């Protein structure tokens, strides 16, 4: 939409809010302090919508994200 | 059954490990001689090897009898042998791991469940010394269990091509081993190997102890360079002859390093990967026991 | 077992579980002597209907043998369970009703 | 006189494989509606049993 | 001393033995299975395998 | 599509809680009846800015 100038920052803040707002990973909140989300995994999955098997695995059971050893992440 | 003498059963003439050469039953280590290198710009440093698993594999209910011996010899160095990782008898070997066992492992290299008339046996500790390492090549396959196939070799090199120096300071340039050589030669020694009564090695490499253990290691140390030439030149990358004056020097390239080729080749016996991952635990068991 | 090929993703893929249920009720027996290869069918429900507890519960071990003194010893390892094994020290660890 | 212990026992399996039944997350419609009928079939198969 | 073997020298001999499969080897046959079809195709998966 | 993104990032569906707020699902679903006896309700029409 602008081929040869800057993106106005206003058009640009504005867009990106919006798409910003758009997006949403899934998730479960818990209580324990040692967890951590597996931002690469929720994100693929969002990514394809939740198709791939590692989509399924995500969106029938969120809380495999959470991870407190950092490779047990994969491995579960 | 049979006793073990003060010196390991290789002491006996029954067990003598000879390959053909040049007309008559040569030694492994007048072979041995023969065998020349061409040190590379590359070198082989020897990591410590990691320490062989706990775990003894099941030896699932088989009723008949397994012949341990010719599995081992032909994963090691078969001409045809593949998919060695898929029967998986050589768990069978934990068998004779416990104690009282009624198994015995016979000197046709076959383990009986049971003691039977007119075959000749080992003596039960001394193989349960054997299988207790040995057994766990029954896990050379299993994921959490392999040997690395990489880091060994330089080992193998070590103790084939290494002078004294070179063994001593644990590191050695990557050579390239050659021989003045007969047609099909790499062929005609992997089957004399394969003829080997190689068990009779591994009981006494298991049972020996002492200076008695430490006479054993000279003693058989060509004959486990030799098993460890049949390695080398089944991961060798290439296997040349040169031409010299109406006298043909065979070289293979190289010794100590593993290429992991797993193509056939007519030159050399040639590892599947299921045969890589075995020899792999052998190598990683067989130097854990040699070096103590 | 005559091998079911179920793979669980129909929530009326439960049928299948229930045929077992009914089956070690009717004849525990015979289920007894089939429960590993079922074990095999149910693992294939818990890793798609369950999967958080599917991974904890395989990562403790898919089989364990009883020793002397009768305590447990999972293999630690996941494995697909053949009836060779029902000859064997091993016992499936679906039915082991360890905590 | 009246009860049967075997057929509790089954009475309390469909319960515990309703709560699983009910507890499966789906996505497809079709699925949540074999769900629901799930269920209702297995409180069916109660009666068959008793 | 083990033998010579018979291919490394020149002269032939006549008795050898031979490797043979009995009646309960056969190879070579055809062999039957039980297809079983996946239940819908929509629940197939490929990547990522 | 814009307000239909953000819309359905907040769920496709909804259910009260005990204590009277509202809980989106966050997944985008197709809605069927035998959701309507279900805790769940239509996000559509959950009158939530
Ligand atoms: N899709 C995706 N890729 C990721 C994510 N995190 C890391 N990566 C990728 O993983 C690759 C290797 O990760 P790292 O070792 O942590 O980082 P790197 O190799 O130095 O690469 P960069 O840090 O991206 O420059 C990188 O190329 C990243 O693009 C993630 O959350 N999602």
């Amino acid at each position: 939409k602008y081929p040869s100038k800057a993106i106005p920052a206003d058009e640009l803040i504005d867009n990106l809010h919006s798409w910003m707002r758009s997006v949403h990973l899934l998730h479960v909140r818990s209580e324990d302090n040692t967890l951590r989300y597996n931002w690469m995994l929720g994100v693929y999955a969002r990514s394809t919508n939740y198709t791939t098997p590692v989509g399924q695995l995500v969106v029938n059971a969120p809380a495999i994200l959470n991870y407190s050893n950092p490779q047990d992440a994969f491995n579960s | 059954m049979l006793q073990q003498p003060t010196g390991g059963y290789t002491t006996l003439e029954q067990f003598a490990f000879t390959i053909r050469n040049d007309g008559t039953n040569a030694t492994p280590t007048q072979f041995l001689q023969l065998l020349s290198y061409e040190a590379t710009e590359n070198e082989l440093v020897k990591k410590t090897i990691p320490t062989p698993e706990t775990h003894l594999p099941s030896a699932r209910n088989v009723p008949g009898n397994v012949y341990i011996e010719d599995a081992i010899t032909q994963a090691l160095f078969g001409i045809s042998a593949q998919n060695v990782n898929a029967h998986g008898y050589f768990s069978r070997l934990s068998a004779l791991a416990l104690p009282n066992t009624s198994a015995r492992l016979g000197l046709d290299g076959v383990i009986y469940n049971s003691e039977t008339i007119n075959i000749p046996f080992y003596d039960p500790a001394a193989v349960a010394n054997f299988a207790a390492t040995y057994a766990k090549l029954g896990n050379a396959s299993t994921p959490r269990y392999r040997a690395d196939m990489i880091d060994i070799y330089a080992h193998v090199g070590l103790e084939l091509a290494g002078t004294d120096a070179e063994r001593a300071a644990g590191v050695m340039p990557v050579k390239r081993a050659k021989f003045d050589s007969w047609e099909g030669s790499l062929i005609s020694l992997s089957r004399d190997v394969v003829n080997w009564k190689i068990l009779a090695f591994l009981i006494d490499l298991c049972s020996l102890e002492g200076e008695a253990l430490r006479a054993f290691k000279t003693r058989n140390r060509d004959v486990f360079r030799m098993m460890l030439f049949i390695m080398s030149t089944a991961v060798a990358a290439n296997v040349v002859n040169r031409k010299v004056t109406k006298r043909v020097d065979r070289v293979l390239e190289y010794i100590g390093v593993n290429s992991m080729r797993t193509a056939g080749r007519t030159a050399t016996i040639t590892y599947d990967l299921s045969r890589h991952e075995f020899a792999a635990k052998f190598l990683q068991l067989t130097f854990t026991r040699w070096n103590a | 077992l005559k091998k079911i090929a179920e793979s669980f993703e129909d929530p009326s893929s439960i049928v299948v579980v229930l045929e077992f249920i009914l089956f070690a009720l009717f004849f525990p027996t015979e289920f007894n002597r089939i429960k590993g290869d079922i074990q095999n069918v149910l693992l294939l429900f818990f890793s798609r209907w369950y999967p958080v507890e599917y991974g904890i519960f395989v990562q403790r071990g898919a089989t364990y043998t009883i020793n002397a003194a009768g305590e447990f010893e999972f293999s630690g390892r996941n494995e697909k369970w053949d009836q060779a094994l029902y000859l064997s020290e091993h016992f499936p660890a679906l039915f082991s009703d360890v905590p | 006189t009246v009860t049967n212990e075997f057929a509790s026992r089954f009475r309390t399996i469909v319960a515990t494989l309703a709560n699983v039944v009910n507890e499966r997350a789906v996505q497809d419609d079709m699925q949540k509606a074999t769900r629901s009928c799930t269920k209702q079939w297995l409180r069916h198969l109660e009666t068959q049993f008793d | 001393q083990v033998g010579i073997p018979k291919l490394e020298v020149d002269h032939i001999s006549f008795s050898n033995v031979v490797s043979m499969m009995t009646a309960n080897i056969r190879t070579g046959d055809d062999m039957a299975v039980e297809r079983v079809n996946p239940d819908d195709v929509r629940a197939i998966n490929i990547r990522n395998a």
